[PDB]
């Protein structure tokens, strides 16, 4: 999910002001991606024996 | 463990070499070549102290942890799996790998019949993993990827402060 | 007259089994231990 | 599952010792397993071998280890000391005594002399 | 418990192969185990009845 995209949509004002609250998309970006390489490992593991 | 066991000072378990697993007494640190590289290894660890986050103290300290590590050896080579379901009951290291081999169910006069061939493999194998060890970086993935995420974790906590969130400024007093 | 007294913890009892090339220890008389083993299974549950 | 319904080989998985059984019990949002563990109790010295040469060939136990009580050899069980007199039912021949380290000489009785006694 | 105070009889528990022993070492905030496994190397025709 593209945490800027989904709170902002093809917005100048919100993007700015989203901007200034901090690095929330970056984590919530980071997580998902964390989430889909343990799921990807999680299928290696039980199928890729 | 509840008790803590220290091989003899003579080291004699036909032909089973364990110096490389055992702990180096020349050394300060009390802890084995595999250990030391292990600990060497890994590598934002003293820069967290300053806006209320603090490092509580791990309750056991690497030596003590070596030390229980150190025993377990020690049980396991003089006695097997009996310290581990009561009293520990010395037997030669021939005769445990010979019950090893029973229990894997291979008979166990291979194991006498060729006794220096498995020693020989063994000692073989155990430096192998020490080489692949030194020469590989990616063998410790998980530690330093863990220790990696907590810090960039407390990293992106203390940097949040910096978001002034409409305010003139983040700091507090200067508002 | 009986205080606080801090103190680094021992890690057991030191023990030096007598190993040897061709030393063995049979044990002769045995014992049945009944041990606990509390686990939790379900929580206070509320809407 | 695996304590209740049968018996675990897990290591300290059903209480410390060789697990036996185990009985559980209800309580307030939890249960409880009162597992049931043989733990030898009494050691004792014994010298050992990891075979016997009788008649040139390597003599291994079925099942059990050899302990010699100062003088004799016996072969008894890993978990008990129940010696018993060497024979060719108790250990099974193999090659020959001249490549394994540590092998001693010894006699084994047989019991064709004595049945052919009459 | 398993591995190391006795010999695990679980496939691809403790190392792959036919488990024998672990020896467990220390690490920054983790453990390490070399498990020993013996695996069969040559193999041989043979008529089985
Ligand atoms: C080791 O055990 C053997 C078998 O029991 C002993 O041999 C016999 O022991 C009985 C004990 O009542 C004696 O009456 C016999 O005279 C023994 N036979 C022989 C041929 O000695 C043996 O004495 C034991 N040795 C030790 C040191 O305990
Ligand atoms: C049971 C025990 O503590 N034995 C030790 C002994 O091994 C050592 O040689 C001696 C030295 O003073 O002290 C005592
Ligand atoms: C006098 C004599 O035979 N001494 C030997 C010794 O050289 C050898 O190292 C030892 C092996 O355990 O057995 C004994
Ligand atoms: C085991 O290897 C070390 C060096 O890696 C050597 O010093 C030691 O002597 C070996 N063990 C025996 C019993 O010789
Ligand atoms: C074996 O003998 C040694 C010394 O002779 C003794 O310290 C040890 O306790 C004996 N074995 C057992 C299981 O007690
Ligand atoms: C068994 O025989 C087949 C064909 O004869 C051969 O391909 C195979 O390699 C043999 N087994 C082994 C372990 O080589």
């Amino acid at each position: 999910v593209d945490c800027t995209m989904y709170i902002c949509g093809d917005s100048t004002e919100c993007s700015n002001l989203l901007l200034q609250y901090g690095s929330f998309c970056t984590q919530l970006n980071r997580a998902l991606t964390g989430i889909a390489v343990e799921q990807d490992k999680n299928t290696q593991e039980v199928f890729a024996q | 463990v509840k008790q803590i066991y220290k091989t003899p000072p003579i080291k004699d378990f036909g032909g089973f070499n364990f110096s490389q697993i055992l702990p180096d007494p020349s050394k300060p640190s009390k802890r084995s070549f595999i250990e030391d590289l292990l600990f060497n290894k890994v590598t934002l660890i003293c820069a967290q102290k300053f806006n209320g986050l603090t490092v509580l103290p791990p309750l056991l300290t690497d030596e003590m942890i070596a030390q229980y590590t150190s025993a377990l050896l020690a049980g396991t080579i003089t006695s097997g799996w009996t310290f581990g379901a009561g009293a520990a009951l010395q037997i030669p290291f021939a005769m445990q790998m010979a019950y090893r081999f029973n229990g894997i169910g291979v008979t166990q006069n291979v194991l006498y019949e060729n006794q220096k061939l498995i020693a020989n493999q063994f000692n073989s194998a155990i430096g192998k993993i020490q080489d692949s060890l030194s020469s590989t970086a990616s063998a410790l993935g998980k530690l330093q990827d863990v220790v990696n995420q907590n810090a960039q974790a407390l990293n992106t906590l203390v940097k949040q402060l910096s978001s002034n969130f409409g305010a003139i400024s983040s700091v507090l007093n200067d508002i | 007259s009986q205080s606080i007294i801090a103190y680094t913890m021992s890690l057991g009892a030191e023990n030096s089994v007598a190993y040897s090339n061709n030393s063995i220890a049979i044990p002769t008389n045995f014992t049945i231990s009944v041990t606990t083993e509390i686990l939790p299974v379900s929580m206070t549950k509320t809407s | 599952s695996e304590c209740v319904l049968g018996q675990s080989k897990r290591v300290d998985f059903c209480g410390k010792g060789y697990h036996l059984m185990s009985f559980p019990q209800s309580a307030p949002h939890g249960v409880v397993f009162l597992h049931v563990t043989y733990v030898p109790a009494q050691e004792k010295n014994f010298t050992t071998a990891p075979a016997i040469c009788h008649d040139g060939k390597a003599h291994f136990p079925r099942e059990g280890v050899f302990v010699s009580n100062g003088t004799h050899w016996f072969v008894t069980q890993r978990n008990f000391y129940e010696p018993q007199i060497i024979t060719t039912d108790n250990t099974f021949v193999s090659g020959n005594c001249d490549v394994v380290i540590g092998i001693v000489n010894n006699t084994v009785y047989d019991p064709l002399q004595p049945e052919l006694d009459s």
